[PDB]
């Protein structure tokens, strides 16, 4: 491997530098019908999607895996890796999701689409708490790698995928020892922000559960790349 | 699938 | 409250001593299996498990000094992962076999006799290997489990409070590592790669909670009544 | 609620 050989810094830097860009909506003077605010959030993620493949590319250890183990991790996570970046850019922004520079939206545009508030609610929540815990981007880098590994990793190549994941962790405690955290509270801290991966698993199926019932809807226009990510989980 | 056509390239 | 006050060999002592029983199930080996009477199992089962939990939970630290409200609130989002992280330990020993009871060990073969359970056998089995190859220890379990019970709804004061008993759950866990002669490398990377396991078991729950949904629909199989107002919790 | 009846027992 590569990855194992990086310190915390070098594992810092490189995923630093792996940030995928912030794409604008392709919105402008539109009150949002149901099927015009899922249509820019969809066409949102499929252009995200493709900076995601390479930023995944980019993460340490994740080009060392087979392409089946890099497609099974990407079609588990994928979602759950563009909520804890649209997570990541709204903490700034309280009570407000940014999708993007020129689509910030609240819980009441949740209410133009059905089952979207309760989404909201939840990834309002998730930006909050890490806005409460003072989350700082290299903290958040380590997040979104670890989402990406850990997710798809219970569905020898899983024996060298723990090992990457023992590194991340390593970097999440050096950035935290580093910033003047005593012992006590860099495994504190380290628990707090995993456990919030559990909750991003839980807004992803939700999210994936609401967008199924778009498709059968058919209201709002999928791509065939989105399409074919929905279909591996059910 | 698409997503083989992307990481490839 | 006094959950903040507890050393870390004393909220140990706690959590063991809630454990609650292991149930065994109405199971008739003479009986040929179904569709019907395979969930009729594990549902029956569940329901008699959730009466334990409820007593369970009380005795958890932390989990009295909060509202009644917030108390069902956090059963209902957690019931299910707290039933299959109870399940995936005691079939932690039992390589390829899920132990719900003592009397009923299931294979991932006699999953495929009720649809899109096969699914969520393989998912428990994975997880109760993951177990096994990590040596999970007891004392870790329970430490776990009330994790669960506390982290789950926390997101829908008394917020600050749960987050406080969190907290000391993780200095339980680094101290139980630490006893156990591992390095501080070692004790974050065992804490991280056991609190990474519940974001699978929050996946599991939510699949199983989708597929006793669509049971409830069919209505081949009876729920009980505390069943299916834990089901309309999540929905 | 049943949940809510066996809390408070
Ligand atoms: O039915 N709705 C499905 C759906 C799809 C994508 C997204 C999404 C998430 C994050 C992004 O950066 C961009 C987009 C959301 Cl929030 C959804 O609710
Ligand atoms: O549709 N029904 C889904 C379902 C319900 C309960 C249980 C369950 C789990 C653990 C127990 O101790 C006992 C029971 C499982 Cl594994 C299920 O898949």
């Amino acid at each position: 491997s590569l990855a194992l050989s990086l310190t915390a810094d070098q594992m810092v830097s490189a995923l630093l530098d792996a940030e995928p860009p912030i794409l604008y909506s392709e919105y402008p003077t539109r009150p949002f019908s149901e099927a015009s605010m899922m249509g820019l959030l969809t066409n949102l993620a499929d252009r995200e999607l493709v900076h995601m493949i390479n930023w995944a590319k980019r993460v340490p250890g994740f080009v060392d895996l087979t392409l089946h183990d890099q497609v099974h991790l990407l079609e588990c996570a994928w979602l759950e890796i563009l909520m804890i970046g649209l997570v990541w850019r709204s903490m700034e922004h309280p009570g407000k999701l940014l999708f993007a520079p020129n689509l910030l939206l609240d819980r009441n545009q949740g209410k133009c689409v059905e089952g979207m508030v309760e989404i909201f609610d939840m990834l309002l929540a998730t930006s909050s708490r890490f806005r409460m815990m003072n989350l700082q981007g290299e903290e958040f880098v380590c997040l979104k790698s670890i989402i990406l590994l850990n997710s798809g990793v219970y569905t020898e190549e899983k024996d060298h995928i723990h090992r990457v994941l023992d590194k991340i962790t390593d970097t999440l405690i050096h950035l935290m020892a580093k910033a003047g955290l005593t012992l006590q509270q860099q495994h504190q801290r380290l628990a707090q922000l995993l456990l919030i991966l559990s909750h991003i698993r839980h807004m992803s199926n939700k999210g994936m559960e609401h967008l199924y019932s778009m498709k059968c809807k058919n209201v709002v226009p999928l791509s065939d790349l989105l399409l074919e990510m929905l279909d591996a989980h059910r | 699938k698409i997503l083989h056509r992307l990481l490839q390239d």
